[PDB]
DNA sequence: GATACGAATCTTTTTTTCCGTATAGCCGTAGC
DNA sequence: GCTACGGCTATACGG
DNA sequence: GATTCGTATC
């Protein structure tokens, strides 16, 4: 049919879940017609797109979304020019009127909602030019800015806009919904399943969703009808194993540069993930008791700017032995 | 329909004695109005200061019915390149008064998105109709205008908002929305407000909101922290004691418990931490260059984005290292 | 033609030097109908493109490799022609932003349009070439056409890619096979044409020379073979690419003179390495593995050659002229060995 | 390499007006055309090579004489000219029929780059002033026009519609129809809409729209139809319309749309055929 | 005759606005 | 007296 | 602005 993701994204704002402020806002939002300009936020996979989309539907329903709603994003051009006629136009626009079922069935606010998804990739220009757009029509037309990065939105749109964070998924914010996924995909898990999902996927349910269908599609394959264990989620999420980890170290611990660079190429030969490693490394370091302080702060302050070159799209081998051999002379 | 309208676009000023927070520059403007000469003024600060409504009420109180013909408002929405400036805007500034005398005004809105040369032809226009016209520059940067229009513009700095003009304000909404606030939120919205009214306008809004029955209840510091998802003070001072006295593995505990408790970002309690510090006496001059630089790094970096828990060992890696420097 | 394509498996249960991939690509081909989005990412020449395209085989039948190549035409913004070649199959697109520079936007733009309008796979090859503006694109034409197209990306060092793409994909990693499965496969390909072979060991040497890379083993297999007059010899001479010669030689001299005119000549090296169109990351990172397989150069040479690649690695990664980095990067190992 | 050919607009009225219909929309669509002189027939090509294509089959006995020799197969003598300087002669040759004459156009290719000599007589009113001219052409090779083909159009979804003659009844309605978008001056593209008959031109934009809708009787020669097409394309196919009272409109869903012109000389019927590729997709 | 002076050489492939041309639409006059 | 076509002009496009 | 070669002048 349909991948998990999309076959169990929210239809209702009760759906949504672990975001209860931006929802409680919104549900009081539908009784009235005062609805801000809202500034969408927060990290990947967290469910703003999900929540604008329920919030959509909610006011207006499946017929007056369609007068009622402009939507632009990252796939469509969005200049200066773009903002200055297009976006204007819509919201120059007289508000359509509802139907008998509309208005019995649905509060169809005198306003409409302009959603600009993917605001982070939006230039200086284009902003400045909605920032008058927004305060102009204010009464007749609404906005939404959906992005990852705040710091890419200019300062006068952050502060016409509502600030709406949405928290990331972890462990006990989610694990209510991955369970009613797994049961409702009649998926087996062990204890201790499911959490080691969410832990892998930091701050993500949609990567959680995927790794859920893919262990599940993996156990159907087997055919033995045997509970999830903790073991293949790790392997189809790339998680280093807790051995290739400990003979990292071990090799490290012993300050030698050659059977140092000989263990990373032949480690980078198996294509293990540089950030997945690095993460790796970072939770051994800082969890063990048997390093003092000093070595913590150096270790943390090398991972931290291990991490920010890797976030660069750098050269995984090189990060990775320079790192390492940071860490065998620390 | 004002109750169908955002509380940011519910309750911009009328009038000038509406406008709290820039008294200097209301008493200035009012005593040019009154005194009948205007000069080509000139705002600037930071946004949410309060400028349009300024410029707005100054121009609805100098042309009380004909606004609609004695002002000529342009912004960054509208086209602004060298041949609007050439025609449109010459075109009204050359042109008598219909009847109401006195001047025509031409209000500029966020001129430092104009282009050079527009600002190059507009300054002879500034220059050459001035018997008959005054020009309102509003502007957030002033390093984008040129140093001639600049030079020709009587500036006036609006200041980030005081506390007693938030405090009036604040009351203003209460009264009229019948809401209630105890004195600690009040003091936590100003504090995240950073001199800004749009911001207090949104977050009490969201507050309102937030209540299950507005009236009734009062919104306390914890409404305002769950709706705006803001770290407390007492976590942050919790997490910098963690930092400061703990060891390792039990700072990193902490600081994990705390952002998991109610789902905080790094960043807010980076800033936090920043704010607090900055009250700290350091008797060694290397402490403070060690966490200013560190700290801005790992907030860049956040910016950016990357591995989070990485980032929150390495703020508390960095605060540990440069308070080893104080010995 | 070549001996790379000539034993290609074109199957799924032709695959044999993974296993566990295999039977992974099994459990994703039993209901291609809930298939999402995958995302290949491994060492370079393991054989990822090898296991896509039996993934399609085993979805839509044989078929898949009845490839067409097409002359496409975009405009950007302004008023341009971007004569993007497309070699579509059955149920199968094919685009890679090799040919196209930082236009690489608008082409997958409007590509992915057109075909998204059951689903139709589309293939892209070196993911990592995206500008972060095709990818701004790319996460939302996958998340709202999900329905109607289906995305295969495969890459090596997938750290360029963005935070959303790869929350939207699944994750799936193809490591390089040993040395004794290369020699397996190389000794399938001799016994399939028979090239004498005097000893095993000339195989294992052909693949521990590769570094766990099928085509490049494949073709030095084939280069022997076509040199040494349909023949091997065990004393035979490893064949090692052109520019890792040069890289090897301007290593060598490096470490034998330190000096400005050494500089100078070490930047014309580097230009003609760049005129040869081999990228400068690569450039850095064969220069930089190169310098630590000296002899002579003792373990704090070593650590600050290693810092000094990381950090003008980075620099290239947020720069715009690469000669400067490479000129930065010889000098600084200049100034640490003298 | 020896091609001639004679023309007389008076002798034969149709055929002439069919070629100078092929002149006027070779030269509106754009700069340059093809000329294929096939020893049977005459096709006149624009190939852009989105934009359309107009394949137009002129037989043999339009013209008076038509020798055509070459050493490629079948006498194929294809050649690129200039629509200008072609519609400049072909203009002053009509007007010399309209000031009184009916003297022959006499065509010779004299001597890849060669030109054509079209020389024709006129008398005003009994003096005798001959027209000279000399059109540069080029000489298109035998594998180069091996990559001009006309494009075949599949009928899996394709319908036709026969649209009414222009000297009918219902011709200048139908007219009126075609150009009634046309009068739009901010139009840039077309969705036409059949449904299984009517031919609605609509228009949609983002704060306007069109319904424009034939109501008359029509015929389909012997399930919907849309395809979203340019505007310009559109004043070509009017004009194809006006000059042509056999009008056959082939609508494919999504794919494409044909305009079909045929002139009925019975002998080889002259055709004309403009292919248009959809502007966008639904 | 020594020196100051001069020549030759050391070199290249998004956004706004503006200048001139293309083109379609409309009005005025010759002809049917 | 009406229509067709040539000349003049306003507007969009391109580089 | 630097080098190298050639003239006119002191
Ligand atoms: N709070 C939530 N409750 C339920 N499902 C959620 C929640 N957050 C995320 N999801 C799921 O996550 C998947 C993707 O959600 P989206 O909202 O489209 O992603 P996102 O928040 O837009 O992140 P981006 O697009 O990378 S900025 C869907 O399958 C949702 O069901
Ligand atoms: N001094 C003030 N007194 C009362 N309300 C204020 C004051 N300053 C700002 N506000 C409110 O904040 C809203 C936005 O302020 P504006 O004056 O419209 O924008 P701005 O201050 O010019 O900032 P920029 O630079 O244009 S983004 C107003 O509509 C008021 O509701
Ligand atoms: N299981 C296998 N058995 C034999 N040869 C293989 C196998 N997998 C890959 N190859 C060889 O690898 C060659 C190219 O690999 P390729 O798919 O280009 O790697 P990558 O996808 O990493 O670029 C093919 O010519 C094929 O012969
Ligand atoms: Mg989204
Ligand atoms: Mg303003």
């Amino acid at each position: 049919q349909q991948p998990w993701v999309e076959k169990y994204r929210p239809k209702n704002l009760d759906e949504v879940t672990a975001q209860d402020h931006a929802v409680t806002v919104l549900k009081k939002t539908l009784k009235s017609a005062n609805l801000p300009h809202m500034l969408f936020y927060g990290p990947p996979g967290t469910g703003k797109t999900s929540t604008i989309l329920a919030l959509t539907k909610e006011l207006y329903g499946p017929d007056l979304m369609k007068s009622r709603i402009l939507e632009l994003n990252a796939s469509d051009e969005r200049g200066i020019s773009i903002v200055r006629e297009k976006v204007k136009n819509f919201a120059r626009l007289t508000v359509s009127k509802p139907s008998k079922h509309d208005l019995e069935n649905y509060p169809c606010p005198p306003y409409k909602i302009i959603i600009l998804d993917e605001a982070d990739s939006m230039t200086a220009d284009a902003q400045s030019a909605l920032r008058r757009t927004m305060e102009t029509y204010s009464g007749v037309t609404r906005f939404c800015l959906i992005c990852n990065y705040v710091t890419r939105i200019i300062d006068p749109l952050a502060s016409r806009c509502s600030k709406f964070r949405f928290k990331a998924l972890d462990a006990s914010n989610a694990i209510d919904r991955l369970r009613f996924i797994s049961e409702q995909e009649n998926v087996k898990c062990d204890d201790g399943v499911l959490e080691r999902i969410l832990d892998i996927s930091a701050g993500d349910l949609r990567r959680g969703i995927t790794l859920l269908q893919s262990a599940s599609k993996g156990a159907q394959y087997l055919g033995d009808g045997k509970n999830i264990t903790s073991t293949q989620v790790e392997e189809l999420a790339g998680v280093v194993p807790h051995d290739i980890l400990i003979e990292i170290v071990e090799k490290v611990k012993s300050g030698d540069f050659d059977e140092i660079k000989k263990y990373v190429n032949t480690f980078m030969k198996s294509g293990w993930s540089a950030a997945s490693v690095v993460n790796q490394l970072h939770e051994y370091y800082i969890t063990n008791d048997n390093f003092d302080t000093n070595f913590k702060n150096q270790i943390s302050w090398l991972l931290f700017t291990t991490d920010s070159r890797l976030n660069n799209g750098t050269n995984e081998h090189i990060q990775l032995l320079n790192l390492l051999v940071k860490i065998s002379q620390l | 329909s004002k109750e169908n309208l955002p509380w940011v676009e519910k309750y911009r000023p009328e009038t000038l004695d509406e406008v709290y927070g820039q008294n200097e520059v209301i008493t200035t403007v009012r005593k040019f109005v009154d005194e009948g000469k205007l000069p080509h003024l000139l705002f600037y600060g930071p946004p949410g200061t309060g400028k349009t409504s300024t410029i707005v009420a100054l121009a609805r109180e100098i042309y009380g019915k004909n606004y609609s013909n004695m002002v000529l408002e342009l912004n960054a929405s509208d086209d602004r390149g060298i041949d609007v400036v050439r025609n449109q805007i010459k075109d009204f500034a050359s042109t008598r008064q219909i009847f109401s005398k006195g001047f025509k005004l031409i209000i500029l809105d966020e001129a430092d998105a104009m282009t050079n040369a527009a600002q190059n032809a507009l300054r002879r226009v500034i220059e050459r109709y001035t018997k008959n016209t005054r020009f309102c520059v509003l502007a957030n940067y002033a390093h984008k205008l040129t140093p001639a229009l600049l030079s020709r513009c009587t500036r006036f700095r609006f200041q980030p908002l005081p506390q007693e003009a938030i405090e009036r304000r604040i009351a203003n909404v209460l009264v009229h929305e019948k809401l209630k606030l105890s004195p600690n939120a009040e003091k936590a919205l100003i504090e995240l407000s950073n001199g800004d009214m749009r911001r207090v306008l949104n977050v009490l809004q969201s507050c309102k909101a937030t209540l299950d029955n507005p009236d009734e209840d009062e919104i306390s510091d914890d409404v305002i922290y769950e709706c705006c998802g803001a770290p407390r003070p007492s976590d942050l001072k919790a997490v910098l004691k963690s930092i400061l006295e703990d060891d390792w593995g039990t700072a990193h505990y902490t600081l994990n418990k705390v952002r998991s408790a109610k789902g905080l970002a790094l960043i807010d309690l980076i800033e936090g931490i920043v704010k607090i510090l900055e009250d700290y006496e350091l008797q060694n001059e290397e402490t403070r260059v060690h966490l200013l630089t560190k700290l801005a790094d790992i907030e860049y970096s956040i910016s950016k984005g990357g591995n989070d828990q990485i980032q929150g060992s390495a703020v508390i890696g960095a605060i540990k290292a440069s308070f080893e420097n104080e010995t | 033609s070549l001996w790379v394509d000539k034993y290609r498996p074109k199957s799924l249960n032709a695959l044999s030097h993974n296993e566990e991939l295999t039977n992974f690509l099994k459990s994703l081909s039993d209901q291609p109908r809930d298939l999402p989005h995958l995302l290949l990412y491994g060492p370079n020449g393991t054989g990822k493109k090898t296991r896509c395209m039996a993934l399609l085989e085993s979805i839509f039948g044989p078929g898949v490799y009845r490839l067409k190549i097409d002359v496409r035409q975009f405009v950007t913004a302004s008023n341009r022609k971007l004569e993007l070649n497309v070699v579509s199959s059955p149920y199968h697109l094919e685009i890679t932003p090799s040919d196209m520079g930082n236009n690489d936007r608008i082409v997958i733009q409007e590509l992915l349009k057109e075909v998204a309008q059951r689903y139709k796979c589309v293939i892209i090859n070196e993911a990592n070439s995206l500008t972060k503006d095709a990818q701004a694109a790319l996460r939302r034409t996958m998340e709202k056409y999900s329905k109607n197209i289906r995305l295969i990306m495969v890459c090596d060092s997938m750290s360029p890619i963005i935070a959303p793409i790869k929350s939207r994909c699944l994750l799936i990693r193809c490591p390089a096979p040993s040395d004794s499965e290369i020699s397996t496969i190389l000794s399938d390909v001799v016994t399939n044409e028979r090239i004498q072979l005097e000893t095993k060991d000339i195989l294992k040497r052909i693949a521990q020379a590769s570094n766990g890379n099928l085509r490049v083993s494949l073709l030095m297999l084939e280069s022997m073979a076509l040199n040494n007059e349909l023949a091997l010899k065990s004393s035979s001479p490893i064949i090692k690419p052109d520019w890792i010669i040069v890289i090897h030689k301007l290593t060598r001299k490096i470490v034998k003179e330190r000096s400005v005119n050494s500089l100078i000549e070490c930047r014309a090296v580097l230009y003609d390495l760049l005129a040869h169109c081999i990228p400068a990351n690569i450039i850095l990172k064969e220069l930089t593995f190169s310098l630590l397989d000296v002899e002579t150069l003792n373990t704090t040479n070593k650590s600050s050659i290693i810092e000094y690649s990381s950090v003008f690695d980075e620099r290239l990664s947020l720069g715009n002229k690469a000669i400067f980095h490479l000129e930065g990067f010889i000098a600084k190992v200049m100034c640490c060995l003298d | 390499m020896k091609l001639k050919l004679i023309v007389n607009g008076c002798e034969a009225p149709d055929d002439y007006k069919l070629l100078r219909t092929t002149i006027n929309t070779v030269a509106s669509l754009r700069k340059t055309a093809i000329l294929r002189f096939n020893s049977e027939r005459l096709t006149i090509i624009s190939t852009p090579k989105d934009t359309g294509q107009l394949w137009c089959t002129i037989p043999h006995d339009v013209f008076r004489l038509y020798t055509v020799i070459s050493a490629r197969e079948l006498n194929t003598i294809t050649m690129e000219c200039n629509c200008d300087s072609l519609l400049s002669v072909f203009k002053r040759y009509d007007r010399v029929m309209n000031q009184g004459s009916s003297s022959n156009m006499t065509i010779k290719l004299q001597s890849p780059i060669c030109a054509l000599g079209i020389t024709f007589e006129e008398i005003v009113h009994n003096k005798v002033i001959m027209h000279s001219f000399k059109v540069p052409v080029k000489l298109l090779f035998r594998a180069q026009d091996t990559r001009i083909q006309e494009p075949m159009i599949n009928y899996i979804q394709l319908m036709m519609y026969k649209l009414p003659p222009i000297s009918g009844e219902f011709g200048s309605a139908f007219h009126g129809f075609i150009r009634r978008v046309e009068r739009y001056s901010n139009v840039n593209h077309i969705h036409l809409m059949g449904v299984k008959v009517e031919l609605k031109i609509i228009v949609n934009e983002l704060d306007w729209h069109l319904e424009i809708c034939w109501n008359g009787p029509l015929d389909s020669v012997i399930s919907t139809h849309e395809v979203i097409i340019r505007c310009k394309d559109w004043k070509v196919c009017s004009k194809l319309y006006a000059a042509f009272e056999e009008v056959v409109l082939a609508i494919s869903h999504d794919e494409s749309c044909v305009f079909h012109c045929s002139l009925d000389r019975g002998r080889e019927r002259g055709q004309i055929i403009y292919y248009i590729a959809r502007s966008k997709g639904l």
